[PDB]
């Protein structure tokens, strides 16, 4: 019995190009797929399937085993909607993340949809056709899998849910977020209870090192002003620049007094004593920045955007908003290499977007696509893949964070 | 026989109902002879009035040719051919390699029963009052949309077994050709070939005989393939007196092709000949430097250089060097300066850049290239120092990473001709620019720029400042633009203005650039 699924009206299947892979990853992919084949989860396909979705091999944390990762991003987009988020979960002390992707492997996929799950294990130097497949069961990473498996999933959970009502359990794509406030020792032990309680039904690894997220401790990185002993013409100028910028957000910011210290083409290094008027204006400016701008609410119907700035020395900055300057959250991230770090960050920020809103944000990466497409899979560990576009971080925006 | 591949017409569309052009009785007679045989052979079958579909046929001894454009327009999309070919360096050497010409393979492959009706055509009868014979295909029609895709597929299934049975032999399918290589002893190899030729026959797949087979070298699309080595087909340079934009464009083209094996080929001087050209037939007289490049390349080409094959056992080493501003040359080898392939890189990404940035991109291109050919990234040997790199690295807004690389002191070495101060300079004069400037020391200069553009004025201002300022300078500007440009510390640009500034910048001892609203 398979739920007849369909693509959004008029839409066709995806025909996404497959990014070149390293022999290693290809090998991993062959071993894996070949087994999924014996187990009848996938099946080879013929030339009559013009569709394609990119695959990748990523690495399991604390495991020598690889993990097939299919970028069903396009497919999920052309996939019909299906007809919630526990605000409470973000408040728990500890959230652990589990990989329940294997749940799906035991649920057939509507025969007619199967052609759309087509993917290809490429070959080096094009010496061979390239191995083609499509899914028979619910494919991990497809937006349809959680839905269809929803029912069966709720069943499986209701006992634990009632047994441990102090625990919050959220499912997202192939991940399960288990939250609570118990002492760390207890948290880790009640999780394992669930693990085996999942085994009890059918085939659950610990995502993210099997370590805990502590959403409780997540906090917004407000804008900050240089607090210094003596203030030079330069200091002030930068100071005024930044303030001026921040003014568009917090319009309560005044510069009048500071800009007055800046009359006359003085020398960048000449030290300027601050007139009390200005001294107090700064102070007010400072207090105004102490917290995020009021009136910024999360709109569930708008895309959640995430931008990252490279700060150097292993330091990065990000911001999550839907409408320019109306940040819903802003954070930092410190260490590796540019890319490794950057990916870890993306993932850090994604996980949060989920935990907090239940939706993955759409990133804007300060990197050259060719590069990203090259190493990103080397450090990626999540089971999902956010939407992303590549950009050129302005010189100043970075200075302002 | 082989399993049929199910076909369907595009969504909502119907079979081809196209009228058959008039056919000379001389041609009618020829087709019928041809189609009878095809029917005797099972390829096609006489059909009835039932079938309303039809696809044009015409005569080209006589040969048959059906126009399937319409059917094709109406046939579904297939996972097509491959569009991607292997590059000689990606191959491992083989002792013997034989190619088989799978004769008329589309014809030897069945066709989805339910689709057969759409392949219907008509051989008009000779006399007025009588009907013309109607047929349809039972196999893969020549010139039909799904024929290659479907043929290639089946072929692979057919080969799959024999492949696993004979791991010691690799096979490459390319349309109808089939290449078989192995490191078997002549005798053995040759026999396994026959072992193969039979297995194909077990499926009506008939190949050419050993007496008529094709053996190396192989002039396969721009290449010349030997068992132990490879190259580009011999490239001959003209010795004209009068060169046309067109002749030149072609030269440059053929020259590039060489680049992947012949190191040091240079086309700058020639490419320059194309400026302002008004027609493809326009003649251009060669500059002294073009004649030199032509002669230089001519020489490098008179030398037959070959490429080696991939030895999976050994590592890949990529070595890059600066051949000119914007020009980078590289060569990938496994054994000491014994190339598998070489190549150039001129790609200027963005109006302005610096060798560090440009060199780093050259690394990404090579990287992507290698992953595509040998499935692995090569250890790089670059003319840059870790500290030099690392420095520019961490201070650049964009994130970036270079594989495993080793410094190689092989001039020139890429460097940074300058670095903006992190802090304003004490004792250095201070300029406030906007087309002019004003300094803390009373000085000023305004200038009337003609033709300039908004941004171009901003850089001028700055340029002015740099000019007039002493060895150490502090500069304040409101232009975000110019600031970005310079902060990014370029060392080459398409804009002349920018290059002047850069010159200024290299000469200064200390420069501080600051921005203000
Ligand atoms: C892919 C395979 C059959 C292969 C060769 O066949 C090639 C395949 C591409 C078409 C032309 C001939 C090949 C040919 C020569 Cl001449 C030397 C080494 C080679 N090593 C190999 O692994």
């Amino acid at each position: 019995e398979t739920v007849p699924v369909k693509l959004k009206p008029g839409m066709d299947g995806p025909k996404v190009k497959q990014w070149p892979l390293t022999e290693e990853k290809i090998k991993a992919l062959v071993e894996i797929c070949t087994e999924m084949e014996k187990e009848g989860k996938i099946s080879k396909i013929g030339p009559e399937n013009p569709y394609n979705t990119p695959v990748f091999a990523i690495k399991k944390k604390d495991s020598t085993k690889w993990r097939k990762l299919v970028d069903f991003r396009e497919l999920n987009k052309r996939t019909q909607d299906f007809w919630p988020h526990p605000a409470g979960l973000k408040k728990k002390k500890s959230v652990t993340v589990l990989d329940v992707g294997d749940a799906y492997f035991s649920v057939p996929l509507d025969e007619d949809f199967r052609k759309y799950t087509a993917f290809t294990i490429p070959s080096i130097n094009n010496e061979t056709p390239g191995i083609r497949y499509q899914y028979n069961v619910l494919p991990q990473g497809w937006k349809g899998s959680p839905a269809i498996f929803q029912s069966s999933m709720t069943k499986i959970l209701e006992p634990f849910r009632k047994q441990n009502p102090d625990i919050v359990i959220y499912q997202y794509m192939d991940d399960l977020y288990v939250g609570s406030d118990l002492e760390i020792g207890q948290h880790r032990t009640k999780i394992e209870e669930l693990r085996q309680h999942l085994l009890r039904w059918g085939l659950p690894p610990f995502l993210w090192m099997g370590y805990e997220l502590h959403p409780d401790k997540w906090t917004v990185q407000p804008i900050v002003l240089p607090e210094k002993d003596s203030w030079t013409v330069n200091d002030i100028q930068k100071l005024v620049g930044k303030l001026n910028w921040a003014s568009q957000i917090y319009p309560g910011i005044k510069v009048r007094q500071l800009c007055k210290l800046l009359r006359g083409t003085k020398a960048l290094t000449e030290v300027i004593p601050l007139t009390e008027e200005a001294e107090l204006e700064l102070a007010e400016n400072r207090e105004i920045l102490k917290e995020p701008v009021h009136g910024v609410y999360y709109d569930p119907s708008k895309d959640l955007i995430a931008e990252i700035q490279k700060q150097g020395q292993g330091q990065w900055t990000y911001q999550i908003y839907q409408e320019p300057f109306k940040n819903l959250k802003t954070g930092k991230y410190a260490r590796t290499n540019d890319v490794k770090q950057l990916t870890e960050a993306v993932q850090k920020i994604t996980t949060e977007s989920i935990v907090i809103w239940g939706k993955t944000p759409k990133f804007k990466l300060p990197i050259q696509k060719e590069t990203w497409e090259t190493w990103w899979t080397e450090y990626w560990q999540a089971t999902w893949i956010p939407e992303w576009e590549f950009v050129n971080t302005p010189p100043l925006v970075k200075l302002w964070y | 026989p082989i399993e049929t591949v199910p076909v369907k017409l595009k969504p909502g569309m119907d079979g081809p109902k196209v009228k058959q052009w008039p056919l000379t009785e001389e041609k009618i007679k020829a087709l019928v002879e041809i189609c009878t045989e095809m029917e005797k052979e099972g390829k096609i079958s006489k059909i009835g009035p039932e079938n309303p579909y039809n696809t044009p046929v015409f005569a080209i001894k006589w040969r048959k040719l059906v126009d399937f454009r319409e059917l094709n327009k109406r046939t579904q999309d297939f996972w097509e051919v491959q569009l991607g070919i292997p590059h000689p360096a990606g191959l491992k050497k083989k002792k013997s390699v034989t190619v088989l010409d799978v004769g008329d393979a589309y014809f030897s492959v069945p066709l989805d029963e339910d689709f057969r009706k759409y392949t219907a055509f008509t051989i008009p009868s000779i006399n007025n009052e009588t009907p013309g014979i109607r047929y349809q295909y039972n196999v893969l029609p020549q010139g039909w949309k799904g024929s290659p895709a479907i043929f290639q597929s089946s072929m692979t299934k057919i080969l799959e077994p024999f492949r696993k049975q004979n791991p010691d032999i690799v096979i490459y399918q390319y349309m109808d050709d089939l290449y078989v290589g192995s490191d078997l002893e002549i005798g053995q190899h040759r026999t396994k070939i026959e072992e193969l030729r039979q297995h194909l026959l077990r499926w009506g797949l008939t190949t050419p005989d050993k007496k008529h087979q094709k053996e190396p070298p192989f002039l396969w699309m721009g290449y010349e393939l030997h068992p132990d080595k490879w190259t580009v087909q011999p490239i001959v340079l003209p010795e004209k007196d009068s060169w046309t934009v067109n002749d030149i464009q072609k030269l440059v083209g053929k020259l590039n092709w060489a680049s992947q094996i012949y190191p040091g080929i240079k086309v700058r001087q020639l490419c320059k000949l194309l400026r302002g050209t008004k027609a493809l037939t326009e003649v251009i007289p060669l500059t002294e430097e073009a004649e030199l490049e032509l002669a230089e390349n001519r020489e490098i080409l008179k030398e037959p250089v070959h490429g080696v094959y991939y030895d999976p056992s050994k590592d890949l080493i990529a070595e890059i060097q600066k051949q000119g501003q914007g020009q980078w040359t590289y060569q990938i080898y496994q054994e000491p300066f014994k190339n598998l392939k070489t190549g150039k890189y001129a790609r200027m990404r963005g109006a302005h850049t610096n060798d560090v940035k440009q060199l780093t991109e050259a690394v990404q291109k090579i990287t992507t290239e290698s992953i595509v050919i040998w499935g692995k990234t090569p250890k790089f040997k670059l003319p840059i120092q870790k500290e030099t790199w690392e420095t520019w690295w961490t201070e650049y807004w964009q994130a970036t990473w270079i594989p495993e690389w080793e410094f190689v002191n092989t001039p020139p070495l890429v460097k940074l001709w300058y670095q903006l101060e992190k802090e304003p300079i004490v004792g250095a004069e201070t300029f406030y620019v906007d087309a002019g400037y004003v300094t803390n020391r009373g000085r000023q200069k305004v200038v009337t720029l003609t033709d300039t553009t908004n941004q171009k004025t901003e850089l001028q201002a700055i340029y002015l400042a740099l000019q007039d300022s002493g060895l150490e300078v502090n500069i304040v500007t409101d232009s975000q633009y110019a600031l970005g440009i310079i902060q990014a510390q370029p060392d080459q640009s398409e804009s002349e203005l920018v290059n002047q500034i850069i010159e200024q910048l290299i000469k200064k001892e200390k420069v501080y650039l600051a921005w203000v609203p």
